[PDB]
């Protein structure tokens, strides 16, 4: 079973600052499955990056993604006051599909 | 595209089984996949399984490997997972995903549904 | 008339001890014949006889070119697919017929040899396609279908799925699924030189 470690527990940048996170797996992994998922408080996830380096449709540009191998990383250029949220990353290469812990980012 | 619409929060008692269902409409079904996924309150998602509707062919973790069943429909276009043996710890909310897949498919789950509750109740 | 007086097989196709799975459906080329369709009128009560631009009364009366007969095996009431000019699951990625058709459609509903009662994975047939098919076109290789932008190295996985896929046949479905042996049979009339005719002196 593949088991992905995500970093940092808990972020607390203000407003207009630059924002990373990290989710290092176990064993290596296709670059062409890797996702990174919002979910904001009661509400449903929404995908933001798949396949590690591509957008999804109708997404802002602030977020980049990057990393291949066992390292992958997300970065946010400008933090909105609406990008304060659970960010999960799961990857869909070989079963079983596993998800992320979380990490939260606030004010 | 449109958010599959999901079925009504349920109220069960442990020994007995529940099922849920997952209606897709506005995008071509007949290529897509759908899996599903349950997240208690506060906590990290979880998987079960996924299945491809247009071979039937499914998958599961190996924990829930003999309590769960996802099955399809193609007339009404729906997908529906049975779970069996319900206990405390099964009471969550569900979320069904697809990848929106026209004439070509989008390489991700970009399509949610809006999630129902199960609560494994004795009162 | 021509001279000819041998016999050609109308016995190794209608009684085979197996039909080819749809996919991948067998021709038959027939000439040099003293043709007679009278054996094959009765041959079991039809499910289905068209023949789509000649009265089938009339067919030892003809000279006919290239007669060219295939066969295959259906699911069960999916035979309706096979008429010229409509559209459907078999009809776009298996078997295919022109706009413009001379030829029959006899299917016969065989229970008895392709129903095994236990398990029959023999007779598949192609699910997923880039393209439709084109009039009498066989398709048969066997690839990884990629329903997606992403490159496949041979494996099932996301949006990388197989074609094929098995009937499984048994006694028990009813009518709606139940095997179902198909022949058709295209003949050109005469531009060149007969080859195939009725008897007659």
């Amino acid at each position: 079973e593949i088991v992905l470690t995500q970093s940092p527990g808990t972020l607390s940048l203000s407003p207009g600052e630059r924002a990373t996170l990290s989710c290092r797996a176990s064993q290596s992994v296709s670059s062409s499955y890797l996702a990174w998922y919002q979910q904001k408080p009661g509400q449903a996830p929404r995908l933001l990056i798949y396949g590690a380096s591509s957008r999804a449709t109708g997404i802002p540009d602030r977020f980049s993604g990057s990393g291949s191998g066992t390292d992958f990383t997300l970065t946010i250029s400008r933090l909105e006051p609406e990008d304060f949220a659970v960010y999960y990353c799961q990857q869909y290469g070989n079963s079983p599909w596993t998800f992320g812990q979380g990490t939260k980012v606030e004010i | 595209q449109m958010q599959l619409v999901q079925s009504g929060p349920e109220v069960k008692k442990p020994g007995t089984s529940v099922k849920v269902s997952c209606k897709a409409s506005g995008f071509r079904f007949s290529i897509s996949a759908v899996q599903w996924v349950r997240q208690a309150r506060g906590q990290r998602l979880e998987w079960i399984g996924w299945i491809v509707v247009g071979s039937g062919d499914t998958n599961y973790a190996q924990k829930f490997q003999e309590r769960v069943t996802i099955t399809r429909d193609m007339s009404t276009s729906t997908a529906y997972m049975e779970l069996s043996s319900l206990r405390f710890e099964d009471t969550a909310v569900y979320y069904c995903a697809a990848p929106y897949c026209g004439g070509d498919c989008s390489d991700g789950f970009d399509i949610w549904g809006q999630g129902t509750m199960v609560t494994v109740s004795s009162a | 008339f021509p001279n000819i007086t041998n016999l050609c097989p109308f016995d190794e196709v209608f009684n085979a001890t197996r039909f080819a799975s749809v996919y991948a459906w067998n021709r038959k080329r027939i000439s040099n014949c003293v043709a007679d369709y009278s054996v094959l009128y009765n041959l079991a009560p039809f499910f289905t006889f068209k023949c789509y631009g000649v009265s089938p009364t009339k067919l030892n009366d003809l000279c006919f070119t290239n007669v060219y007969a295939d066969s295959f095996v259906i699911r069960g009431d999916e035979v309706r697919q096979i008429a010229p000019g409509q559209t459907g699951n078999i009809a776009d990625y298996n078997y295919k017929l022109p706009d413009d058709f001379t030829g029959c459609v006899i299917a016969w509903n065989s229970n008895k040899l392709d129903s095994k009662v236990s398990g029959n994975y023999n007779y598949l047939y192609r699910l997923f396609r880039k393209s439709n098919l084109k009039p009498f076109e066989r398709d048969i290789s066997t690839e990884i279908y990629q329903a997606g932008n992403k490159p496949c190295n041979g494996v099932a996985g996301f949006n990388c799925y197989f074609p094929l896929r098995s009937y499984s046949f048994r006694p028990t479905y009813g009518v709606g699924h139940q095997p179902y042996r198909v022949v058709v049979l295209s003949f050109e009339l005469l531009h060149a030189p007969a080859t195939v005719c009725g008897p007659k002196k």
